[PDB]
RNA sequence: UGCGAUAACGAACGAGACCUUAACCUACUAAAUAGUGGUGCUAGCAUUUGCUGGUUAUCCACUUCUUAGAGGGACUAUCGGUUUCAAGCCGAUGGAAGUUUGAGGCAAUAACAGGUCUGUGAUGCCCUUAGACGUUCUGGGCCGCACGCGCGCUACACUGACGGAGCCAGCGAGUCUAACCUUGGCCGAGAGGUCUUGGUAAUCUUGUGAAACUCCGUCGUGCUGGGGAUAGAGCAUUGUAAUUAUUGCUCUUCAACGAGGAAUUCCUAGUAAGCGCAAGUCAUCAGCUUGCGUUGAUUACGUCCCUGCCCUUUGUACACACCG
C-alpha cells in the first residue's frame, strides 16, 4: 500500500512479460506478440507462423 | 498513332523501361541525353548498341528509357539492354524480318548480355556467416 | 626533403628540364626534380597553360601529359 | 577563381606561443602544431586573420602572424561564437576561454587537481591511474593505462 | 435507395489464399450476374511477416535460427453498386479464415 | 477497431493459441480435439471438436 | 504402457490410418530414462507430406 | 565515317567508333598479334571491346576464364587487398591511364606491349612438393598454359600493388612501368625477376 | 548429379511396356500423352518420367 | 535547340550557376558561412570558403529544377554523409538542417523557388528560366 | 637454350600427392610422330602447346 | 543414386520426389493503394517541339515495366565425344535457366548419462516457507583489473584522407487496444527544439535522394591533412534517476599502430570481399545477430598429402566396449 509497487515499470525489461509465462527476457513484442522466444517455438503454428524456408 | 514499342532491360535490380517510338534520332535516359550518364567510363556501354549496327538504325527513332532500381553500374547495364532489347522490338514489329536478324546477329555476336538479361541473382545469407558461403571464425582455443 | 616553395634557380630548372620528359606527371616532378606534389600540380598547370607540355587525359589523381610538338 | 605561379620569399621554422612551428607546411596544418589549436581552429583563425590559406607559413609575414596570435588569444573578440572553444563557462569564473600552447596542460592539470582535492570518485581514478569515462578494465588497456 | 449506384469497396484480408480467391470468385461472379459495373479484384503485395527466433531454448548448440513466417495477402474489389441488393450479399456468403471489410466511399 | 491488418492477423493467431489451450486444459477428460474460431458479422463462433459432446 | 500404447495403436491401424506411431519417454519407478516406440503400418517423416497426412 | 546527325548530338569522337571498336576511345585490337605462340586461345584478343567492364560468368566453367579479354582479366587482377574489392570502375580508370602512359613511353600499341607483358613474365617451369610433407622432395613440373597466363597477370598486379604501395608514384604509373619492363624483358621488374626465380629453383630441382 | 532414382526409372519403363504403340521421340508429345495415360502427382516428376521415357525410346531405336 | 538543365552535365552547370550567382550577387549568404561543417558527419569546414554557399545554392536549385518539390529534409539527406564515428562503424548523418534551409530562403529571395503547395519547394517560373538561360550559356560556349 | 613447343594429344590423369599435377602426352610440334609423358602443373585441356626445356625427360610418377 | 555383377527376388523408411523463395512469360484475369501513352482539360521554360508541373461521374485508353492468382516452361532438350554403347560424364548449339537450375524448409534407425529444473501454472524428489531461498522497496553489483584466451570494430593510408559536387537500392517496420514512423515550415553551428501534417499502411514516412562508388579540387610519403585511443570543458535528448562518463553533438588533447611472430579460420560465382540499410532486443544505447540489397574479383573444376568421418579386410584376453 504505502510502497509495494512504488518503483515504475512503464518501460524496459520489467514492464512487459510473455502473456503464456510472464518471463522478461527473451521475449519477442514484433506485431504485439509479447510471447517469450521459447513459448513462440511451441505456439508458432497456432500463432499461423510456419517453417517455408 | 505513331510506331512506338515497349521494352525493358535488367541487371540484377535495375530496371530499364525503353519507348521507342518513331522520330527524328532522339535518345534519352531518365531525362537526359545518352552523352552524360553518370558513370564516365560505363558511357561506352551504353553507346555499344549504338556503335554496333550504326547510328542510322537510330536516326528514324526516338528512344526514352527510363530506369529504376540497382546502382550506378546496374543501371547502365539495364540502359544498354534497354535500348537494343527496344531497337530489336521496333525492328521486328515495323521494320523487316531480315533487318532483325541482322540486328539480332550484331549485339548477340558482341555481347549476350545486350539482348538477355543476366540471370545471376543474390544468393540469400545464412545464419552463422555473413553471406551465402562464407561462415564465422571457429577458434577451438 | 622536397623545395615545396619555388625559387628562381627551380623554376629555371623546371622550365628546362619539363623539356624531354616524355611522361611528365605529379609522381614524375616529384622524382627526377625535387619539388612536392603540390608544386608538381601546379607547375603542370602552368606548363600546360604555357604550352611546353601537352596532356593525355588530363584527370584527377592522375595526370599525363607529353612533350609539345 | 583562377590558378597562380608563384616565388620563394620564405623563411624556415618560426616560434609562435611558445611552440616550434615549421616551415614547409600550410598555415592552418603549421598552427595545429600548437596545443590546444586543432584544425577547426586553424581554419577559423587564418579566416578571420585575412590570411591566405595557401601560403606555407614562412610566406607568411609577421603583421599576419601577429594578427594570428592576437585572434586565437582574444578569440571572443573576432567573432568565433564561443561554442567553439574549450573553457566554455569556466569553471570558476564563468568566463569563456580557448586554452592555449602551455596553458592547456596547466588547465588541464589544474582541474584534475580540482577533482583531486574535491575527492570526486573521477578525481580518484585519475589519480590511481585508471579509466575514468566508465570503460571496462577487464580486458582493454592491457599494457598501459 | 431506387438502385443508385454508391460505390462501395469491399477489402478482403486472410492468410489462406484458396479460401480468399474463393471468396474474390464469389464476390466478382455475384457483380458479373448483377451486370454490375467493377474494378476487379485487385492484389496487393503479399505481407510475409517473417520472425527469426533461436532454434535452441539454451545458448548450447550450434547457432541455429528459424525464419517462422506468416503471409498476410489482401485484396479490394470497387464496386459502383445499389445500397439494398448489394448490402444484402455482402452481409451474407462470410467464409472463415477471410475478413471482409466494406467501406462506401463518396470521395 | 484501429489496429493494423498485420497485427489484426496476428492477434487473432493468438487468440486461437490462448482458446485452443484453455480448452485443453479444461477439457482433457471430454476428449478434445481442436477448435476453429468463425467471425461472422455481428456474432463469433466457437466451435469445439470433441468426442465426448454430451459431456462438452 | 505397452498395453495402452498398443491399443491405440491398433485402434489408429484399423480406424482407417496408413499408419500410427506411438513413443512413450520417461520414467517408471527407475532412476533411467528409456523411450519405447510402437509402429505399426507405413509412416513418413520428410517433406511437405508430413504437413499434409502426419497428425502429431 | 560519314558523319550522321541525330536530334541528341552524338559527338564525332565517339562517332569515329562505328568503323572499328576499339579500348576507351583510342587503342585498337588489331595487329596486336601474341608474339609467343603456345599461349593463344588463353591471351584473349580478337573480340574488341570498348571499356573493360564486362559483367559476364567466366567462373562457372572450367576454360571459360580464357574467353574473358585479357585486358579485362587484368583489370580484376587489380581488385586485390581487401580495401580494394570492389571497385572495379578504380581499376578501370587504373588501367586506362596505364594503357595512356605506356602510350606515352614507347609509343607502340599499349595492347601490344600488356600481351607482350604476359608473355614474358609466364613462368614455364615451375615445381611442386612431390610426398606428403614439407620434408621432402621438390620436383620440377612444367606449366600449363592458361596457368602461365594466370601468373603472368598475377604477378604484374603484385609487383604494381607493391611499388605503388607507400610512394608518390600512382597504381596506374606503377603499373605501367611494371608492363614496359616485363615487355622488354628487363629483370628491374618483380614478375621477369619472379619468373626466373620460379624457373631457376625448377631447374635446380628437376 | 543427373542420375534418375528408381521411381523415374520403373515408371518409364512401366510406361514402354504397355504404351509402346503411342509415345515417340519426342519430349513434348512424351509429355503431353504422360498426363493422360498417368497421373503423375506433379509436373517436375511428369517431366522427368517422360524425359527418361524419351531417353530408352531413343536408345531402343 | 531547345535547353534546359537536362543536357547539360551536372557537375559543369553547378559550376557555371554558381560563378554565375556569386558575380551578380545577390544571393544573400548567411554569415555563419567559414565557420560552419556544413554536416554533423562532416569533419572540416569547406575548403572553398570564399564561396561554396553558391555551389550548394546552385546545386539546390538545380535539385528542386529536377525534382518536383523538395524540402529541408530531403536536402539534409542528400547532402548528408557517411560520419567517420572514430573506432565504430560508420553511419550516414543527415547535413546540416541550417544551411539547406537558408539556402532555400536565399533562393525564394531572389526568385528560384516557391512554397510548393503540397509540401516544400518548387521551382518558380522565373527560377526555370533563370537556370534554362545558364544551361544554355553553358553549352554555347 | 633451344625451349620446345610441344601439343597434348592426349591426357592420363592427375597425379601428385596433393593432386595438382597432371600427365599428359604431348606431340612435339616440330620434328612430330615424337610423343612423351609429361608432367603439368596448371590446368590442361586438349590440343594445348606447352613449352619444355628437356625434350628427353618423361613422368614417373603415377598410381 | 543407378547401372552392373549376383543365392537372391521383390519392397518400405531415409535420399529423391515434396514445399517455400529467386530467375523467364510484350500468352491470360486486371488495377486512383503500381505504371505508361495520348489528351477531356490545362499550365511553365527553352523553342519551331525538347524538358516538365497538375486534375480520373473536377478525362480517355492501355498492362511493356510493377503486383499476385491460375497456368506454361527444363526433362541435362538436340547433336557430337566417351564409358562395358550401361548408369552416367564432357563439349558444342539452342535456351530465361543445363552446378540436385541457385538457395533453403521438412528430414529415417540408433544413440549422447550433450545443454536446459534459471522459458513456462513441464515436472518427481530434496531444501526453504514469515529475523523466508516468497514478494516488494531503497542503494550497490552484474561494467569491478597486475594478467591469459576467443568473437569483432577501427586502422597502419596516395588503389588514400579531406572538401565540394554527382547521385543509385532492396528486405523491412510504424500509433488512437495512445503517442509509433514522421514528410513540410520555422529556430539552432550541431545534437536537437517547436508549429503542423500524412499514415492502422503497394496509399504516408519512403524514390528510406543509404554507404561504398563517380567527377573536380586541397594534401603529398611526413606517424602526415593516416589513425582516433585517452583526457578536459560545454550544449542537448531518453529516463523518476545518467555519478562508475547512457547516447548524441561542438571545440581541444592526438596514444600505440609502418601490415603483424609460432600458429590458425572461412571460401568455388553474383560466390569471397568491400559497403551501408532495415529488423531483433529498445524509453535511451549495436562495435552484435538475423536478413536485405550496392560494388564485385583472384584461383580449382582436382586429390587423399594433413585433419575428421564412412566402408571393407584383419587382430582382440575389450562388451562398463581402449577413458577397456
Ligand atoms: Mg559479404
Ligand atoms: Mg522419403
Ligand atoms: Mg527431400
Ligand atoms: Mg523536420
Ligand atoms: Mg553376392
Ligand atoms: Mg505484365
Ligand atoms: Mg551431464
Ligand atoms: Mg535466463
Ligand atoms: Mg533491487
Ligand atoms: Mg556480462
Ligand atoms: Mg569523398
Ligand atoms: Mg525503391
Ligand atoms: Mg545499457
Ligand atoms: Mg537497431
Ligand atoms: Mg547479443
Amino acid at each position: 500500500e504505502n510502497v509495494w509497487f512504488s518503483h515504475p515499470r512503464r518501460y524496459g525489461k520489467g514492464s512487459r512479460q510473455c502473456r503464456v509465462c510472464s518471463s522478461h527476457t527473451g521475449l519477442i513484442r514484433k506485431y504485439g506478440l509479447n510471447i517469450c522466444r521459447q513459448c513462440f517455438r511451441e505456439k508458432a503454428n497456432d500463432i499461423g507462423f510456419n517453417k517455408f524456408r | 498513332a505513331v510506331p512506338s514499342v515497349q521494352t525493358f532491360g535488367k541487371k540484377k535490380s535495375a530496371t530499364a523501361v525503353a519507348h521507342v517510338k518513331a522520330g527524328k534520332g532522339l535518345i534519352k535516359v531518365n531525362g537526359s541525353p545518352i552523352t552524360l550518364v553518370e558513370p564516365e567510363i560505363l558511357r561506352f556501354k551504353v553507346y555499344e548498341p549504338l556503335l554496333l549496327v550504326g547510328l542510322d538504325k537510330f536516326s528514324n527513332i526516338d528512344i526514352r528509357v527510363r530506369v529504376t532500381g540497382g546502382g550506378h553500374v546496374s543501371q547502365v547495364y539495364a540502359i544498354r539492354q534497354a535500348i537494343a532489347k527496344g531497337l530489336v522490338a521496333y525492328h521486328q514489329k515495323y521494320v523487316d524480318e531480315q533487318s532483325k536478324n541482322e540486328l539480332k546477329k550484331a549485339f548477340t555476336s558482341y555481347d549476350r548480355t545486350l539482348l538477355i538479361a543476366d540471370s545471376r541473382r543474390p544468393e540469400p545469407k545464412k545464419f552463422g556467416g555473413k553471406g551465402a558461403r562464407s561462415r564465422f571464425q571457429k577458434s577451438y582455443r | 626533403q622536397h623545395a615545396v616553395i619555388l625559387d628562381q634557380e627551380k623554376y629555371d630548372r623546371i622550365l628546362k628540364e619539363v623539356p624531354t620528359y616524355r611522361y611528365v606527371s605529379v609522381s614524375v616532378l616529384v622524382d627526377r626534380l625535387k619539388i612536392g606534389g603540390s608544386l608538381a600540380r601546379i607547375a603542370l598547370r602552368h606548363l600546360e597553360k604555357e604550352g611546353i607540355i601537352k596532356p593525355i587525359s588530363k584527370h584527377s589523381k592522375q595526370a599525363i601529359y607529353t612533350r609539345a610538338t | 577563381s583562377l590558378v597562380v605561379q608563384e616565388q620563394g620569399s620564405f623563411q624556415h621554422i618560426l616560434r609562435l606561443l611558445n611552440t616550434n612551428v615549421d616551415g614547409n607546411i600550410k598555415i592552418v596544418y603549421a598552427l595545429t602544431t600548437i596545443k590546444g589549436v586543432g584544425r577547426r581552429y586553424s581554419n577559423l583563425v587564418c579566416k578571420k586573420a585575412d590570411v591566405d590559406l595557401h601560403k606555407r607559413a614562412g610566406e607568411l609575414t609577421q603583421e599576419e602572424l601577429e594578427r594570428i596570435v592576437q585572434i586565437m588569444q582574444n578569440p571572443t573578440h573576432y567573432k568565433i561564437p564561443a561554442w567553439f572553444l574549450n573553457r566554455q563557462n569556466d569553471i570558476t569564473d564563468g568566463k569563456d576561454y580557448h586554452t592555449l600552447a602551455n596553458n592547456v596542460e596547466s588547465k588541464l592539470r589544474d582541474d584534475l587537481e580540482r577533482l583531486k582535492k574535491i575527492r570526486a570518485h573521477r578525481g580518484i581514478r585519475h589519480f590511481w591511474g585508471l579509466r575514468v569515462r566508465g570503460q571496462h578494465t577487464k580486458t582493454t588497456g592491457r599494457r598501459r593505462a | 435507395q431506387q438502385q443508385q449506384i454508391i460505390k462501395i469497396r469491399i477489402t478482403l484480408t486472410s492468410t489462406k489464399v484458396k479460401q480468399l480467391e474463393n471468396v474474390s470468385s464469389n464476390i466478382v461472379k455475384n457483380a458479373e450476374q448483377h451486370n454490375l459495373v467493377k474494378k476487379g479484384p485487385v492484389r496487393l503485395p503479399t505481407k510475409v511477416l517473417k520472425i527469426s527466433t533461436r532454434k535452441t531454448p539454451n545458448g548450447e548448440g550450434s547457432k541455429t535460427w528459424e525464419t517462422y513466417e506468416m503471409r498476410i495477402h489482401k485484396r479490394y474489389i470497387d464496386l459502383e453498386a445499389p445500397v439494398q441488393i448489394v448490402k444484402r450479399i455482402t452481409q451474407i456468403t462470410i467464409e472463415p479464415g477471410v475478413d471482409v471489410e466494406v467501406v462506401v466511399a463518396s470521395n | 477497431a484501429l489496429i493494423s491488418k498485420k497485427r489484426k492477423l496476428v492477434a487473432d493467431g493468438v487468440f486461437y493459441a490462448e482458446l485452443n489451450e484453455f480448452f485443453t486444459r479444461e477439457l482433457a477428460e471430454e476428449g478434445y480435439s481442436g477448435v476453429e474460431v468463425r467471425v461472422t458479422p455481428t456474432k463469433t463462433e466457437v466451435i469445439i471438436r470433441a468426442t465426448r459432446t454430451q459431456d462438452v | 504402457i505397452r498395453r495402452a500404447a498398443y491399443g491405440v495403436v491398433r485402434y489408429v491401424m484399423e480406424s482407417g490410418a496408413k499408419g500410427c506411431e506411438v513413443v512413450v519417454s520417461g520414467k517408471l519407478r527407475a532412476a533411467r530414462a528409456k523411450a519405447m516406440k510402437f509402429a505399426d503400418g507405413f509412416l513418413i517423416h520428410s517433406g511437405q507430406p508430413v504437413n499434409d497426412f502426419i497428425d502429431t | 565515317f560519314t558523319p550522321v546527325v541525330l536530334a541528341t548530338p552524338i559527338p564525332e569522337e565517339v562517332q569515329q567508333a562505328q568503323t572499328e571498336i576499339k579500348l576507351f576511345n583510342k587503342w585498337s585490337f588489331e595487329e596486336v598479334e601474341v608474339k609467343d605462340a603456345s599461349l593463344v586461345d588463353y591471351v584473349q584478343v580478337r573480340q574488341p571491346i570498348f571499356v573493360a567492364h564486362t559483367a559476364g560468368r567466366y567462373a562457372n566453367k572450367r576454360f571459360r576464364k580464357a574467353q574473358c579479354p585479357i585486358i579485362e582479366r587484368l583489370t580484376n587482377s587489380l581488385m586485390m587487398n581487401g580495401r580494394n574489392n570492389g571497385k572495379k570502375l578504380k581499376a578501370v580508370r587504373i588501367i586506362k591511364h596505364t594503357l595512356d602512359i605506356i602510350n606515352v613511353l614507347t609509343d607502340q600499341n599499349p595492347i601490344q606491349v600488356v600481351v607482350d607483358a604476359i608473355t614474358n613474365t609466364g613462368p614455364r617451369e615451375d615445381t611442386t612438393r612431390v610426398g606428403g610433407g614439407g620434408a621432402a622432395r621438390r620436383q620440377a613440373v612444367d606449366v600449363s598454359p592458361l596457368r602461365r597466363v594466370n601468373q603472368a597477370i598475377a604477378l604484374l598486379t603484385i609487383g604494381a600493388r607493391e611499388a605503388a604501395f607507400r610512394n608518390i608514384k600512382t597504381i596506374a604509373e606503377t603499373l605501367a612501368e611494371e608492363l614496359i619492363n616485363a615487355a622488354k624483358g628487363s629483370s628491374t621488374s618483380y614478375a621477369i625477376k619472379k619468373k626466373d626465380e620460379l624457373e631457376r629453383v625448377a631447374k635446380s630441382n628437376r | 548429379g543427373r542420375v534418375r532414382t528408381k521411381t523415374v526409372k520403373r515408371a518409364s519403363k512401366a510406361l514402354i511396356e504397355r504404351y509402346y504403340p503411342k509415345l515417340t521421340l519426342d519430349f513434348q508429345t512424351n509429355k503431353r500423352l504422360c498426363d493422360e495415360i498417368a497421373t503423375i502427382q506433379s509436373k517436375r516428376l511428369r517431366n522427368k518420367i517422360a524425359g527418361y521415357t524419351t531417353h530408352l525410346m531413343k536408345r531402343i531405336q | 535547340p531547345g535547353v534546359s538543365v537536362r543536357d547539360v552535365a551536372a557537375q559543369d552547370f553547378i559550376n557555371a550557376y554558381a560563378s554565375f550567382l556569386q558575380r551578380q550577387g545577390k544571393l544573400e549568404v548567411p554569415g555563419y558561412v567559414d565557420i560552419v561543417k556544413t554536416s554533423s558527419g562532416n569533419e572540416m569546414p569547406p575548403q572553398d570558403a570564399e564561396g561554396w554557399f553558391y555551389k550548394r545554392a546552385a546545386s539546390v536549385a538545380r535539385h528542386i529544377y529536377m525534382r518536383k518539390q523538395v524540402g529541408v529534409g530531403k536536402l539534409n539527406k542528400l547532402y548528408g554523409g557517411a560520419k567517420s564515428r572514430g573506432v565504430r562503424p560508420y553511419k550516414h548523418i543527415d547535413a546540416s538542417g541550417s544551411i539547406n534551409r537558408k539556402v532555400l530562403q536565399a533562393l525564394e529571395k531572389i526568385g528560384i523557388v516557391e512554397i510548393s503547395p503540397k509540401g516544400g519547394r518548387r521551382i518558380s517560373e522565373n527560377g526555370q528560366r533563370d537556370l534554362d538561360r545558364i544551361a544554355a550559356q553553358t553549352l554555347e560556349e | 637454350t633451344p625451349v620446345t613447343l610441344a601439343k597434348v594429344i592426349k591426357v592420363l590423369g592427375r597425379t601428385g600427392s596433393r593432386g595438382g599435377v597432371t600427365q599428359v602426352r604431348v606431340e612435339f610440334l616440330e620434328d612430330t610422330s615424337r610423343t612423351i609423358v609429361r608432367n603439368v602443373k596448371g590446368p590442361v585441356r586438349e590440343n594445348d602447346i606447352l613449352v619444355l626445356m628437356e625434350s628427353e625427360r618423361e613422368a614417373r610418377r603415377l598410381r
